[PDB]
């Protein structure tokens, strides 16, 4: 039995560096429509589907939607990969 | 008001350092270690971003290999690497300009972090595209440098270190526009 | 790490896409 | 109905929909959606992990004749031999097609030597084919490292006597 | 489970993939050459597959 590896194993773990690097890219996008709050209401976007309380479009709604088209592929492909 | 100006300079020194790290794998010595030490003989690869060199002591360029399309994924990397220079660079300008009235302002400040971002979104792009190609490199049989030893940095860590440097350049920044 | 490095073209893209419309957004202002 | 498609793309951004009054004929549209994103998303994994199953490889070409339909990859024979002859004089318009693009096309196709055809189709790495008998090719299929096959039937009948 | 399966499947492209399944039956005229052949046959792939259709 493999420990703590065999989780990570599915998928390279510098696609995990990259997806990491790319959430914080994603993260302070959404400040810029606004180092600590608007960082933290993306850690409330990656929680749960993407994104919230953007007035209508505004700017940065439209990346909560690229970001759950994206974390949805990419979960997709895990699963299919550990399958 | 030493408050803004203290976070505003130590943002100013991160992205330099930032930089520091973009010339740093800009300037890289050996991408990846490498050795092919067939019982031939003994052999040690240590691959320079352009400049192969093996290890009695010696350093080659090898640069601009197969295939074709790859070489025109280099040319976006590089691209990506030049313009994201001068994204740094109006960066530091705009900073400047800011220590100018510190001896718009905002509408300024936000418009070099957005660049930043920009820069920060090129490169992390432009070190997959390279990767991507080193990948492919190993991927096609490298003429005969084939490396057990397979791993990246040092200095494409500190690539990451300057995209960082731009992240947390443009994270504070927007801290000082929230203002 | 490529298949999704795709995706990563697209997300990275459409972030700066949504930068520029922010950017009109605070021309219109 | 502009502030409607950015809540739209706040709908496919997250589950779907959710500016109406409980359901009235407003959210019975993103809850079909939802079951409608839900069913494509598992198909796409479904499918995604169906190519990380078998992995089946296919082959670019079937008839002989798909080679002369294409241009992408390039086919020749041998510089000097019978088979060359066979083209050269043959009087089916699909060979004659065959024998009027290797004739036509530079740098030759054809290989002063069997070997050298081996040569290229190693490297040519998919770019291109090389005519020859028939059990000479599978007499090479078993050779290492049997990165080549073979493809289609015999041209023409031939024997050995 | 579907697709899975259903990619698993090949069609049969040697008569050898006959003696490795048993869902499809196959055989030849009652009376010729043909059978004839694989009777005669010594070659393991026919021979089994003769020894298959008299059993059959």
């Amino acid at each position: 039995k493999p420990g703590v590896f065999s989780f990570l194993d599915p998928l390279a773990y510098e696609i995990w560096m990259c997806i990491v690097f790319a959430y914080i890219g994603v993260s302070v996008v959404l400040f810029l429509v606004s180092i600590f709050n608007s960082l933290w209401f993306s850690l409330g976007a990656f929680m749960q589907q993407g994104c919230d309380i953007s007035p209508r479009s505004l700017s940065g709604r439209i990346v909560g939607g690229v970001w759950w088209f994206f974390t949805l592929i990419i979960i997709s492909s895990y699963t299919a990969n550990l399958a | 008001k030493t408050s803004r100006r203290g976070r505003a300079l130590l943002a100013v020194a991160l992205n330099l350092l930032a930089l520091l790290f973009a010339t740093t794998a800009f300037l890289t010595t050996y991408w990846c270690q490498g050795t092919q030490r067939v019982p031939f003989q003994l052999r040690r690869f240590h691959t320079g971003i352009w400049y192969s060199c093996e290890e009695g002591e010696k350093c080659r360029s090898f640069i601009d290999l197969a295939p074709a399309s790859e070489k025109g994924v280099l040319w976006l990397s590089v691209v990506s690497e030049v313009l994201y220079i001068l994204l740094l660079v109006v960066g530091f300008s705009l900073m400047c300009l800011e220590l100018l009235h510190s001896s718009d302002g905002l509408k300024l400040n936000a418009f070099a972090a957005v660049f930043t971002v920009l820069s920060g979104l090129l490169g992390m792009v432009a070190h997959m595209m390279y990767t991507q190609v080193f990948q492919v490199t190993v991927s096609l049989g490298p003429e005969d440098w084939r490396p057990h030893s397979w791993d990246y940095g040092w200095s494409f860590c500190l690539a990451w270190g300057s995209f960082t440097c731009c992240m947390a350049a443009s994270v504070t920044t927007l801290n000082s526009y929230t203002k | 790490l490529s298949n999704v490095a795709g995706v990563f073209y697209i997300l990275v893209g459409g972030l700066g896409l949504a930068m520029l419309v922010a950017l009109i957004e605070f021309c219109y202002k | 109905i502009f502030n409607s498609l950015w809540f739209s793309l706040g709908a496919f951004m997250q589950q779907g929909c959710d500016i109406s009054p409980r359901s009235l004929s407003g959210r019975i549209v993103g809850g079909v959606w939802w079951f409608f994103t839900l069913i494509i998303i598992s198909s796409y994994t479904a499918n995604l992990a169906a190519f990380l199953t078998v992995e089946r490889m296919v082959s670019p070409i079937e008839s002989a004749e798909d080679l002369s339909k294409q241009t992408e990859i390039a086919y020749g024979t041998l510089d000097s031999g019978s088979t060359k002859e066979f083209f050269r004089r043959s009087k089916i318009a699909v060979f004659d097609k065959m024998w009027t693009y290797m004739r036509s096309a530079e740098p030759s196709v054809f290989v002063r030597t069997t070997a050298e055809g081996v040569a290229r189709v190693r490297k040519s790495k998919g770019k291109y084919a090389y005519l020859l008998e028939s059990t000479m090719n599978e007499y090479i299929e078993q050779r290492k490292p049997c990165d080549t096959m073979k493809v289609g039937g015999n041209l023409d009948s031939k024997g050995y006597g």
